[PDB]
């Protein structure tokens, strides 16, 4: 049961580089590709993410795509860059220009056939294929446009598999680019139709995690990408190690999504705490659950206290009792009963895995489906409608060929998504 | 082709939760505890 | 005298591991299947035959299959400590799970795996003198256990017909829960189980957790403890087939005595001397105290209180050095109690059994070693409360179609939900009607 | 006499495993303390 | 049955530092936090004040709050400061300005949510929670305003638990600040509604103890805080060790307070004696009772000879006879019968604990409910009325936002408290 990864744009390639560092460390693969591990548990599921090349070697199931090769040359120059198969690198000759329409219609259609040829070459090699995993930002240009193009083609070609995306979205507090609202709105329009499950992270939340919890004096993008690589490698942990209560991406989707449009989730990871402070508080299942539900540990600007939990899932790694897990989930559901949607008798799924990440005694990853996400879409919509009424910078997109009707359609579809979340929020049973 | 699964050793099985307490029954015993079970058929 | 064991899914395979650990240690078979020569007494009665078959070189192999849709648990069994005990053909594994969907197990995926399973069951059943039942272990909360368990029981019931099928079933606990979609799978499971099972034993994990906290001194129990308790219960019930005794009880005697009408086959189970070694030196353990123990609701392995209902039949299994006069005195004392009530159409409420083989002690185990034990399975109207609680949660979710699109996409008509809910309503009315006194006064 | 012998043996074995578990926990705590003391040396890197 | 401590302001943090030194010494906790004691009697109730962190360590259940970090940095720098959990230190970025209104309304509401979050995190971790204990001064700025704010919020959230306070009140002679009457009047108004039991200490009484009883040539605040830490650790001693006649904070409160407004008490501690004199007088139960009732040894400026005892309590530590305790309490009640309220047949509760404070063979702590406490409030109220008629310094408080009507309400409520005490002083059977 093997996953294929796709990394698109600068953010995607950087997050991918840190992810493949974390996974290669976890399975004991040398940066030359030679297996040097020290337990059979590392070897026995290596197939899930690596293909085996001849006399020792392992190759990582990933496709790298970008519109200007500067980043790709940077990734090839990195410490693990040599591991990647050369034929898997796809790049063009001119940039996206921060324009969704260029990335989707002009340079997208120019490159897209070579990416589908490579993904099919990678997919047809699997003995049984599980879902794809894609990392990209929604505020950029080639990431948003070509990522959603590729997602649509893969959904046409593989409708029975899983399509999973992790996505970084522009913060209202601090933009790096002026035209972010257009790219975000069009990308959310593509995702709500195409995706099966999508996780959203705010860079502002990663900065607040680093400063308040880790107390880093001078954080860098490497730290943010380390938090992301930690969660990405955590969601898949039950795929590749034994445990007392196995779980799977499809089983998570079936338990988390009540209706097919409601597939946007908040993410958190609980035992983040510096090793020096860790001496002041011992690890235990109650301790993990309390940090796990603390809004300090959630990776989105919206706060749960303004919404209600529809569903939640917990994946535990480590040697622990099932009784303690079950009774903790009962006590949290009973004591905080106003924040849980009442027509479901138990909103939390649990899962337990035997093998923790190296150097931690225990860890949990949290996925939450909460109506307070309506906030991210509403904030973007105000900024978009502000821009669209004045036809702001619009000539760039229309000159590529877009009809103005696409913008009003995408706005209407996002507004209906906000309305569907808002109706279920209604705290009053009425 | 699917490579056949390789059998585990003693310390590898001890890592998990089920196997550790299976091996506890199998190995970690005193001399007196192996005498506990006996047959009493046709005796009374 | 033979029995075939079928283990399906995760709970069923792990409970199988605990069961076969116990049956090996009780008979004396080593993990490699080689019975040792020093365990001999000059003659060796064929007591293993209920659970083992011989090749001819003297290796033992057990009459069981392990069924799963995900590989991890069965390859763990194949690569574990008991690798040489099981035949590799017995360990059957698919490619992908039923994803907590009963519909996925039953319609899309289980039809592919079911024919191999039936061919293996055929391969077991042709090599016996006379098969006298199937033992099945499963949970009704998960997808493959529900869907493939139903499909397999339907096929077994057509092919083997009248032959008995006895199920041990882990039901969803009344407030501990593990997955959101448990009510749909449990309702549809109970729907299939009504037509195609001869006796169904109901278990709740919350009760075994309460029992292990209160009686044993375990702060942090895990599934291996619960599975060892279940294995002890199964060993007690099947001991009547395997060892000498004063009053034997064949598996057909259970069905004749416990089931008054053909649908009323769901029974409660409890076990008396759950006691620690340090606790064991503070108490005598005579027949009458453990007989009094099995009737307290603190002893039950299902979360129902029998004081809120009426008993229809009781079956009491005593094993070890016990004498019938003490059993009779105990049963007469139970009958005297005012908080124990029998339906007026069942005057002779008890069946007794007495076996000489004491319960086995497992080296890593947590129960003390004791000279005698009693185990009970009993039919009572209190069971109506468990279905009502499952039905309320089903009604809550289904009124808004909260998750139905997964099930409807996987090949299922929307109508099947309403059919199952009406069948469970009719089962509730059956338990209301059977407990109604008939009056014929001028 | 048989039953009292069996119970005494079981109690002694329980004591043995309890002692072994306590020894393992003590070793783990010592290793944790050493590893905490090790990470303090990263304060010199910031200084230099 | 575990107590959570709160220390507020400079006085509170300093008293807390000396208290946690005395308690850590009594339970044999090394300044690294490791248990190194030599009897099981020390270990078996350590849970009452400490939580266990991983690999051996214990952490003290205390919250430290202050508005400028200078004091907090001083306590962290002290010899035991490392034991405290870093996350339990709460501080702002601008001072209270020695102003009650700032502390209550402007910086109070800014910080209070983080203090309530920490107190709830600490409280909800207990398996069974006994009352909270709070130490603060009323004359300061953040101590009075934010302390009473926090007391009101905790009384809203946990109304069934116990609320206990130790409180420092401004000397009429040794003032450090001109606006002391306002801060005192508003704080006593808050306490009489919120508190369950409140102890009052005059710094003048600690000076008279040091100079007259101990004959110290050059006392310092460390000695005053040692006397306070001794009484504070003594009231709770029966909670945490075995004895022939156990006692508890709730049993003291139920026996001391006849009616719910009458909850202000005097304190004393008996085996105080100078190192030169100590060679001249052995410990005995008559000596402890005689020192215990001597007004020289009482920690308030009001003298019992001007009032009447409603109720009294004695907590004894040490291996001693019950006969001597009973006969001493009878003899003292009979010989001084005019100073005891006649409609209660026996005013004194006794309690006996086997384990004395380190280095003393025996000790007793005294809690007294005496109407002479009314004299402190009346004297403070006169000076407040003197300042208010001339609207002294009023613009600071009105500029923060206060209505003048709060001052007349607080004055009326304090005057009624004085009247109620005076009425019970002069009550008769008739
Ligand atoms: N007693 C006991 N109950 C278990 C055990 N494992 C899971 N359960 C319970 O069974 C239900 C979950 O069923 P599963 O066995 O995990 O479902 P499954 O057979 O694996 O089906 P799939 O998830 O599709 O593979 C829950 O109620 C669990 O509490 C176990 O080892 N022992
Ligand atoms: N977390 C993270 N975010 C990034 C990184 N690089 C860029 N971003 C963010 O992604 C957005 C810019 O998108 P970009 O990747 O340049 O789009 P592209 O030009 O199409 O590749 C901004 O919000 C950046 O803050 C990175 O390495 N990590
Ligand atoms: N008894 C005693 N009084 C103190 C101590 N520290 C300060 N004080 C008194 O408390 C008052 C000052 O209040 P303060 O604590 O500075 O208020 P804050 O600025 O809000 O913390 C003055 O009357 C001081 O004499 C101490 O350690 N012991
Ligand atoms: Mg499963």
């Amino acid at each position: 049961r093997e996953i294929v990864c796709v990394q698109a744009g600068q953010c995607g390639n950087q997050i991918g580089s840190k992810f493949w560092e974390v996974i290669s460390d976890e399975h004991g693969v040398d940066p030359t590709g030679t297996y040097q591990g020290d337990s059979d548990l590392q070897l026995e599921r290596i197939n899930v993410y690596f293909d085996e090349a001849t006399g020792g070697r392992y190759v990582p199931r990933s496709v790298l795509i970008d519109l200007e090769p500067g980043t790709m040359d940077s990734v090839r120059a990195g410490p693990y860059g040599q591991i990647f198969r050369p034929d898997n690198f796809i790049f063009g000759q001119s940039g996206a220009g921060n324009n969704w329409a260029k990335g989707h219609y002009t340079e997208g259609a120019e490159l897209i056939d070579s990416v589908l040829d490579v993904c099919c070459k990678e997919a047809e090699s699997c003995d049984c294929l599980q879902g794809f995993q894609i990392c990209h930002s929604l505020g950029g240009g080639t990431g948003s446009g070509m990522g959603t193009l590729l997602i649509s083609k893969l959904r046409e070609q593989y409708p029975d598999r899983i399509m999973m995306t992790f996505s970084i979205i522009p913060s209202p507090k601090v933009s790096d680019t002026v035209v972010e609202p257009y790219n975000t709105t069009l990308s959310v329009h593509q995702l709500v139709e195409n995706s099966d499950e999508s996780m959203c992270i705010d860079n502002e939340a990663l900065y607040d995690i680093c400063f308040r919890t880790l107390k880093l004096t001078t954080p860098t993008f490497g730290d943010l990408n380390h938090l992301v690589s930690a969660v990405v490698s955590g969601v898949t942990c039950c795929l590749r190690f034994p445990g007392q209560l196995n779980s799977d991406l499809r089983k998570l989707a079936v338990n988390l999504v009540p209706f097919p449009r409601l597939h946007f989730f908040m993410m958190g990871f609980a035992p983040l705490t510096s090793r020096g402070s860790q001496q002041y508080r011992g690890l235990s299942v109650p301790e993990l659950t309390q940090q796990m539900f603390d809004a300090k540990n959630m990776m989105q600007a919206a706060d749960p206290r303004h919404g209600r939990y529809l569903t939640a899932s917990a994946l535990f790694r480590g040697r622990m009792s099932t009784k303690e897990v079950d009774e903790q989930m009962l006590n949290v559901q009973n004591k905080n009963s106003s924040y849980f949607i009442e027509w479901i008798p138990n909103n939390i799924k649990s899962s337990v895995c035997d093998i923790p990440p190296k150097g931690l005694k225990m860890a949990v990853t949290f996925i939450g489906n909460n109506t307070c996400i309506q906030e991210m879409f509403r904030r973007v919509g105000e900024q978009f409608t502000l821009m669209f009424r004045r036809k702001a910078f619009l000539h760039w997109y229309t000159g590529e060929g877009m009809d103005e009707m696409e913008f009003t359609e995408a706005e209407s579809n996002m507004n209906d998504l906000v309305s569907e979340y808002q109706q279920y929020q209604d705290a009053t049973i009425e | 082709e699917t490579k056949p699964m390789k059998p585990k050793t003693s310390e590898v099985i001890k890592m998990t939760v089920e196997g550790s307490m299976l091996q506890t029954t199998l190995t970690q015993l005193t001399d007196a505890e192996q005498t506990l079970n006996t047959r009493v058929d046709k005796k009374p | 005298r033979e029995a075939i064991c079928i283990h399906i899914g995760q709970a069923g395979c792990q409970v199988g591991n605990a069961c076969w650990e116990l049956f090996c240690l009780e008979h004396g078979i080593q993990p490699d299947g080689a019975m040792p020569s020093d365990k001999t007494i000059g003659v060796e009665d064929d007591a293993f035959n209920t659970f083992f078959s011989e090749t001819g070189a003297g290796k033992h192999v057990p009459r069981a299959v392990f069924l799963d849709l995900e590989p991890t648990v069965v390859d763990e069994v194949r690569t574990g400590t008991y690798r040489q005990l099981f035949h590799p053909e017995q360990l059957i594994s698919g490619k992908e799970d039923a994803a907590n969907n009963y519909a996925r197990g039953h319609y899309t995926i289980g039809k592919e795996i079911v024919d191999l399973c039936l061919d293996r069951i055929r391969k077991l059943a042709d090599n016996c003198t006379g098969l006298q039942g199937f033992l099945v272990y499963h949970a009704v909360g998960g997808g493959t256990g529900s869907g493939l368990g139903a499909l397999l029981l339907e096929r077994l019931s057509v092919d083997y017909g009248k032959k008995s099928k006895l199920g041990y079933t882990v039901y969803p606990s009344p407030q501990v829960s593990t997955a959101v979609v448990e009510p749909y799978n449990s309702v549809l499971s109970t729907h299939s189980l009504l037509e195609h099972t001869d006796v169904a034993a109901m278990l709740d994990n919350e009760a075994i957790y309460d029992l292990t906290r209160r009686n044993l001194d375990i702060e942090r129990p895990t599934y291996t403890n619960l599975n060892r308790l279940i294995g002890q219960v199964v060993s007690s019930l099947t001991a009547s087939l395997r060892f000498d005794g004063a009053l034997n009880v064949d598996l057909t005697e259970f069905q004749t005595n416990l089931v008054p009408y053909p649908r009323i086959h769901f029974v409660l189970t409890s076990y008396a001397p759950v006691i620690s070694a340090e606790k064991a030196y503070h108490e005598q353990l005579s027949v009458s105290e453990i007989s009094n123990a099995v009737f307290e609701p603190a002893s039950m392995m299902t979360k129902c209180d029998p004081r809120h209902g009426k008993y229809m039949a009781c079956c009491l299994m005593y094993r070890g050095d016990v004498v019938p006069k003490d059993v009779n005195a105990a049963v007469a004392t139970i009958k005297t109690k005012r908080t124990i009530q029998f339906v007026d159409w069942s005057p002779t409420g008890f069946k007794c059994g007495i076996n000489y083989q004491p319960p086995t002690v497992v080296p890593g185990g947590d129960l003390a070693k004791v000279q005698r034990a009693v185990c009970m399975i009993a039919n009572s109207t209190a069971i109506a409360e468990v279905f009502a609680r499952i039905d309320h949660k089903f009604d809550l979710m289904y009124s808004k179609r909260a998750f139905v699109h997964w099930y409807v996409g996987e090949g299922m008509e929307e109508g099947e939900f309403s059919e199952a809910r009406e069948d469970l309503a009719a089962l509730e009315k059956d338990y209301e009607e059977v407990g109604a006194e008939s009056a014929d006064m001028d | 006499q048989a039953v009292v012998k069996a119970l005494a043996a079981q109690v002694e074995g329980n004591k043995m495993r309890a002692e072994q578990h306590q020894l393992e926990v003590k070793k783990e705590n010592e290793a944790f303390c050493r590893a905490v003391e090790e990470e303090r040396a990263a304060e010199a890197q910031k200084k230099m």
